[PDB]
């Protein structure tokens, strides 16, 4: 994973040297931003089952042409298949609130994504209809706190910019 | 590798259920005593120099049979390389007391030191030694309970990072002795 | 006079340049880096087990008449492949020269010494691809997998390289044979304390130099240090 | 020889002696190496360069005929 | 040098990616104690010309021996060369008390110092007399505050675990 | 590298003189905007695959003569190479925008690239361009005046941070020109 | 300058041998179809004018993206000297045909023609089809095959000095490149 | 050379847009402030000779070394030439100023400046200060705190030129670096 706290002791590592203050003075930053960043972590996590419902279909409501045989939402437990999948990345940008850095979303949903979609004629771009739903009609004071919307929806840009 | 908060991401991913209210009740107090283990690495890496001298020359004096001819401290190469490697594993304890888990151990340290350790000649006896010894030199620095050096901070109960580097040192005492 | 494009009769501007100059004191650090790298190898005052050059009178020589011809192929590259070896050797010395910006600064001023740092910084601390036998089958397909996406370079578009050729005239890859079968039982037939130095090293290079923050490359890298040693820069055709 | 006089006294001289204007620029191009004959191109794209133009500076050394003239000897 | 930003911009740029998260997170603890170590800053900037007279006799409080001829110490001008080298080393810290690293100690005051030393027969082993004398020489609400004392201490001792 | 912190360090280490209270000034001003400074780096970082799809492809329909047969931008490996150094001229101007200093700029981009762009028949006239699209989009995202996206701020001002990515985007410009 | 003439005769003088009848068969036979070869150079330079304004107005109408801003022959400058050196190469081809030689070519316009392009970002793919398409307006001259203007000629095959000229067009192509 | 003005109508010509409403105030504030640009020039230009003396007299008082025999400020045939490119610079640092670009001072001083100070022995380290000190003085005297000499002025606010003044030294500090 690469988060906060695993950054600077490979770069300890690198140089052979103790953790001194400028790696000290890292962890310093996930004593204020934590209280943010963890704020917007129960809310994804109490609402899991809501926010992928009425996001899954907004991939079906800008592609409905996947219900035509031949591509991917041709049947229902391939639709029941898809649901899932969107509903592990939100567990991933749950899973990277609370570790502070992008690591379980790299080392679990894009590594490797760029070579099982091409091959098994999965549009990326369909993925990331479901993705960018859930930024811009998250509201801020509503959905969460101010800074949680932008702790938030910068993890959630971050995948976007991952799959394009 | 892992650390603290990418413990409860992969307990979490072990059956794949989210990360809510029952976990984390360890890791929202875990921001509340971020200034205590801030404060716990600052006390160790302020004396590294002499707690590896206070290791390895407590070493020689219940064991000599190293500077007698044919043991590991005979050699000027071979009692740099002790005192090299005594403070590597110091270093890779305060990594684990800043990650909240060994888990930079059991692969930078842990494995591969036994099968190591057999082709060199190495004496398992004092591994035991040498470790355990700076075990009380290193919560003696976190409890501030060291007899010739003190230092100034913030006052409340430490005995839980005493626990945890405490959990750390028999780990890697254990499998290569 | 005026130049030599029009009605001269000889060549003109034999004078040391900038450039020449520039090619001077980068050459001059090639032979100071390397002379500092081979000091960790000859450190008492014999030669090492692994600098030798060969076992047969006709091989010794033909290692560098090899090298000699190797160092060509360099020079004779591609402009888009000299410009790739150019950033790419830059790119892998910082990774080498970490905690310092002075060392950091060096490089970024001259070409040929990031060639000559991240190739002898690669055998100082043995992380080579030669330097290293593998205990197992284990290990030695999990080394025979890497190298062989290494080589994947050597032919890019399904056609060779230069750079991956080892033959050079009639008769001459049979010395290529048989100088690494003897250093491959020569870093096999090495000390004791040696080999061990080479394996945590070589597990520290390949997470530093390739990992970059991955669990899953640390942890096969930790697993299988041969692996890690074969793991090289891609700017090696090799 | 109007444009690198400095004051007006000199470019009052370099107007009613005409030979003595010439051999002013014959003496700043000797102060200063600006000459064809001291110029060194420190690479082979400049040294190019400096033929584009010899081949102008020989245009003139023939005639607008095509003749060569008594200049260029 | 290694300073709170100049580690994460060079650990970011190891894989070739960009600021992450987690890297403005970094960032964010280079703020608020930020402001702890500045005022040790000037503090130590109004008052370095009283520290090395505090400091320069206290080399030769427990080491009188310097002064003998035969050493490298025994002339007048070599007390007042050891009076300037102090001075360096304490204008290397307060360089650190502004980058929150230890970038100009650890190629400007250690690196070499290890060489010249030995090669110029200046007892390292006494020299860290001086600047160890100043640690515990510190009177934390007296001094400057509370928490510009836990760090200025911890940059003094890594320079005593630094030559030794 | 250096930042903007270390920037007046070696200033003063050139008359080897102490950081005193009066030129730290313009340092205490700089960590009272320490949030700006990532609040305005973070516009770039979450658009930052999406800025140089629209400069490269603003470069092409401005300048059709790169995707003319023979160009530079014909081959579709030149093609995926133009947007290669796109996101890492992008990564190295919010490099120099985070640490607040363009340091890490002329030692490990620019240096070379000049001549590199030269010996491989990269036209330069409109690698300009293809920067200074880049210029208009980093200055339209700090200040939230992006006419497709706008985000979540604080109200305030930050066109002193806006002239700051400004500047280094001609600092790329002029170098490579 | 070395010509057709000269060209053998330091291939002798490498060797210092006295040229024979069995060396003037070559030269006999240039000598015998010298009328063609002078009716072949005339009907370039009675055309010389256009041919240059059919070749580079012929590279603006293929990539238009050359008179586009960012383009190399954008400006009214820029395109006065890309038609100055349009005249150039066909100056020196009818050079090299006169003389039977293309050592008044490689020398004279073409010793160091590569590395003047590339330090000036003049674009290589867009000169090869400045002169590719007067290398195809050379055939159709020396062939009499031009379907806008035919020029009187005496009968008789011509062949050769159309092959005589394409491989002077394509060494001007492969040292620019 | 381009100038302030020019120097947006380049940025206009690559996009080969009309210079409209939205650029020009950039332009139509740089006239009515550059009234006090003419007050910033003259306060430079007045004390010309004055500055470069106080530049290398505070270089030697701070680096002795230059005047050691055999140093790179020692005889009286070099001293001559220190206090010459003194004001080569500090010549085309109040043209930059003047005309409101930087562009007359890097390509007339600044391009081949670095490699040359290589080329004849010139320590660049201590060049660099002598230039920060015609820096210091600079801002001095246009915000007009000088300390020994105070020059008329109307009142008002000059921040805004006394760190473009400062944005050009540096540029010379970045070129000899
Ligand atoms: C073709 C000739 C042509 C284009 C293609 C297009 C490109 C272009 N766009 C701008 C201005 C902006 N570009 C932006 C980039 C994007 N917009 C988005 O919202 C996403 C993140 C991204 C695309 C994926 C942005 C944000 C701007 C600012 C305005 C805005 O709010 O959108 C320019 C610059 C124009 C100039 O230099 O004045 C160009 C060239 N424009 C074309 O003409
Ligand atoms: C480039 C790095 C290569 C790849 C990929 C590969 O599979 N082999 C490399 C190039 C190459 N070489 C040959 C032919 C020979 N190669 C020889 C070298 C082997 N001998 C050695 O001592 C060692 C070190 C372990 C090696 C690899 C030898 C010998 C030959 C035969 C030469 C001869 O007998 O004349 C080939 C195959 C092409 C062919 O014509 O055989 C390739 C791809
Ligand atoms: C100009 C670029 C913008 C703008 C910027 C402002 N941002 C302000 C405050 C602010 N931003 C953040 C988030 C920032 N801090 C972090 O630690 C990280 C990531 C790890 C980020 C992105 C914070 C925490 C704050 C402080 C207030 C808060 O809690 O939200 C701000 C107010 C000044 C200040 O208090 O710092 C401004 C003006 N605002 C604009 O209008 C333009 C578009
Ligand atoms: C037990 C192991 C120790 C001990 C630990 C405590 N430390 C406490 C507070 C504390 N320490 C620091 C500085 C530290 N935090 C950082 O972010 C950085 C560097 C960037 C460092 C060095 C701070 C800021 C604090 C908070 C209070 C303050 O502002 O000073 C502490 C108090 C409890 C708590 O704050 O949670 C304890 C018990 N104290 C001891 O006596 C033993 C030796
Ligand atoms: C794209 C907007 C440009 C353009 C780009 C091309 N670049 C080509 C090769 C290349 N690009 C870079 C830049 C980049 N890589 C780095 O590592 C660093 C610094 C650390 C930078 C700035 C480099 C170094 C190279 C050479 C190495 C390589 O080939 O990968 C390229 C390919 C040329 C070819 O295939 O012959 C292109 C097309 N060209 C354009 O038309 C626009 C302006
Ligand atoms: C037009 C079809 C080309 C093109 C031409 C440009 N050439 C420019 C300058 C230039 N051209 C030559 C060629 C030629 N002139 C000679 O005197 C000789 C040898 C005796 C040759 C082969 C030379 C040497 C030069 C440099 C010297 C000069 O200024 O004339 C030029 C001007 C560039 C500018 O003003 O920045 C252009 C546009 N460029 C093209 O894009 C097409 C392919
Ligand atoms: C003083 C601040 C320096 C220093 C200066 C020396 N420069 C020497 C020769 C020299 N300097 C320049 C720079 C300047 N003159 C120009 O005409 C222009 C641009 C129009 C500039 C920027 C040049 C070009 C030259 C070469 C010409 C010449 O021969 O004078 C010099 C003489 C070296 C010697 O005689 O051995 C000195 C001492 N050197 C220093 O140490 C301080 C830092
Ligand atoms: C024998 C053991 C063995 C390994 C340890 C890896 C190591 C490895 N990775 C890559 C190749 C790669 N490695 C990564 C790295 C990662 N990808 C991710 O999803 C993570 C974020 C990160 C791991 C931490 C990426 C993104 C590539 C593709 C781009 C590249 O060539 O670097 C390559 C080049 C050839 C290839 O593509 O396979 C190799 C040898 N591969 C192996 O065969
Ligand atoms: C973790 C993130 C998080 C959230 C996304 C919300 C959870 C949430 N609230 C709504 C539901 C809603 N959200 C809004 C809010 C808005 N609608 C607008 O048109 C305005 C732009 C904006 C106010 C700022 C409204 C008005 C509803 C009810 C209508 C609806 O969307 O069904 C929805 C979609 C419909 C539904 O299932 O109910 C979701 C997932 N709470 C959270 O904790
Ligand atoms: C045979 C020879 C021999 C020695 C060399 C010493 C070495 C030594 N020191 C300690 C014990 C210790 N050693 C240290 C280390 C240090 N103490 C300080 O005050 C400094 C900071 C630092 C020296 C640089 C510390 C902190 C303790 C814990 C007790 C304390 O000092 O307060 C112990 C463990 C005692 C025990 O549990 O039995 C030993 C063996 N004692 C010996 O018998
Ligand atoms: C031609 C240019 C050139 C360089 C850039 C340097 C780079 C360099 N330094 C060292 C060797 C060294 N380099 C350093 C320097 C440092 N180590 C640190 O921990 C600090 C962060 C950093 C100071 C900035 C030290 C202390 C050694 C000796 C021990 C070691 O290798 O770490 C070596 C190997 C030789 C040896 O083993 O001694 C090389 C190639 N040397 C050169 O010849
Ligand atoms: C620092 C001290 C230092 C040394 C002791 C020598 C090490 C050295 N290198 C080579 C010779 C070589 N060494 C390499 C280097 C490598 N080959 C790879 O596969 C890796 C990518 C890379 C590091 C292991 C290459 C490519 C050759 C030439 C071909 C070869 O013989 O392997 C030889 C000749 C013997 C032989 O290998 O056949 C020796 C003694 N060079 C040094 O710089
Ligand atoms: C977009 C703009 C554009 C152009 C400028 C031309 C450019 C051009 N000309 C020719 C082909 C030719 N070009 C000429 C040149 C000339 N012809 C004459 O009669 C004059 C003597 C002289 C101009 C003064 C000749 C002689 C040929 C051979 C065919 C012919 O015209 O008989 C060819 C190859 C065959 C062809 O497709 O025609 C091309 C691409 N074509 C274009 O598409
Ligand atoms: C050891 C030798 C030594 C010196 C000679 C002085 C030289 C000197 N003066 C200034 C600093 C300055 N120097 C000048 C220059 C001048 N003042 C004027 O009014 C005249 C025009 C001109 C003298 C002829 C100015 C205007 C300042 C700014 C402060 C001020 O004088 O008001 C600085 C930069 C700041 C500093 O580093 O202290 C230096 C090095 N200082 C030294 O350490």
């Amino acid at each position: 994973m690469k988060s906060v706290i695993t950054t600077v002791v490979s770069a300890a590592d690198a140089a052979g040297r103790f953790p001194s203050n400028s790696d000290l003075e890292s962890i310093q930053g996930n004593i204020q931003r934590s209280a943010a960043r963890l704020e917007a972590a129960e809310k994804l996590a109490g609402n899991h089952e809501a926010v992928v419902k009425e996001a899954g279909d907004a991939c079906f409501a800008k592609y409905a042409y996947l219900k035509n045989p031949g591509e991917a939402g041709e049947n229902q437990e391939k639709i029941n298949k898809c649901y899932r999948d969107v509903d592990h990345y939100m567990r991933l940008v749950n899973y990277c609130l609370v570790v502070g850095g992008t690591g379980p979303l790299d080392e679990w949903g894009i590594a490797g994504a760029r070579e099982v979609y091409r091959t098994l004629n999965l549009p990326t771009s369909a993925y990331v209809a479901s993705i960018a739903y859930t930024r811009d009609r998250l509201c801020v004071p509503r959905d969460m706190s101010a800074q949680a919307g932008v702790e938030f929806s910068a993890y959630l840009d971050y995948l976007i910019n991952a799959l394009s | 590798m892992l650390d603290a908060f990418s413990r409860v991401v992969v307990n979490s991913d072990a059956k794949a259920a989210y990360v809510g209210g029952s976990d984390l009740q360890a890791l929202k107090s875990f921001i509340a005593d971020g200034n205590k283990r801030l404060d716990a690495v600052n006390s160790i890496v302020s004396n590294a120099s002499c707690m590896v001298s206070d290791a390895v020359s407590g070493m020689i004096c219940e064991n000599p049979g190293l500077i007698s001819p044919g043991g590991n401290c005979y050699t000027n190469r071979r009692m740099a390389a002790c005192l090299r490697d005594g403070e590597i594993i110091l270093r890779y304890v305060s990594y684990a007391l800043l990650a909240g888990d060994a888990s930079v151990l059991e692969d930078r340290c842990l494995n591969g030191l036994k099968e190591t350790y057999i082709a060199l000649g190495v004496p398992t006896n004092s591994s035991i030694r040498a470790v355990s010894i700076m075990k009380a030199q290193a919560v003696a620095f976190i409890t501030n309970t060291a007899t010739e050096r003190k230092m100034s901070f913030a006052a409340g109960d430490c005995t839980s990072l005493a626990s945890e580097v405490a959990s750390y040192f028999d780990r890697v005492g254990a499998a290569i002795s | 006079q005026t130049g030599l494009v029009n009605s001269k009769f000889s060549a003109r501007m034999a004078k040391k340049t900038a450039k020449q100059t520039k090619n001077k004191v980068d050459e001059y650090m090639a032979r100071s880096v390397q002379r500092q790298y081979k000091q960790a190898a000859v450190a008492t005052g014999v030669y090492g087990t692994q600098c030798t050059e060969g076992t047969v009178k006709g091989a010794a020589e033909a290692s560098r008449s090899a090298a000699l011809s190797r160092q060509f192929r360099i020079k004779q590259r591609s402009a888009f492949s000299k410009a790739h070896d150019l950033f790419e050797f830059r790119k892998h010395a910082i990774i080498a020269a970490a905690g310092c910006s002075y060392e950091e600064k060096m490089v970024t001023r001259f070409p040929k010494l990031a060639a000559a740092m991240v190739l002898g910084q690669t055998e100082m601390m043995r992380t080579c691809s030669r330097y290293v036998v593998p205990e197992s089958v284990e290990e030695e397909y999990m080394a025979a997998s890497v190298d062989k996406q290494m080589k994947r370079r050597g032919a890019p578009g399904g056609v060779y390289s230069l750079s991956c050729a080892e033959g050079v005239a009639k008769g001459q890859a049979e010395i290529a044979r048989v100088s690494a079968l003897g250093a491959a039982y020569r870093a096999a037939s090495k000390s004791a304390s040696a080999v061990t130095a080479e394996r945590y090293n070589s597990m520290a290079y390949g997470r530093v130099h390739f990992a970059h923050g991955c669990s899953y490359e640390e942890q096969q890298f930790n697993k299988y240090p041969a692996a890690a040693a074969a793991m090289r820069s891609d700017s090696y055709g090799y | 020889a109007l444009i690198l006089a400095q004051n007006d006294h000199q470019e009052k001289q370099y107007i009613k002696y005409p030979k003595l204007a010439a051999a002013a620029l014959m003496a700043s191009t000797e102060v200063t190496r600006a000459c064809q004959r001291y110029a060194v191109p420190e690479s082979i794209e400049e040294e190019f360069l400096a033929a584009s133009v010899d081949k102008v500076n020989k245009m003139r050394g023939t005639t607008a005929s095509g003749v060569y003239k008594s200049s260029c000897v």
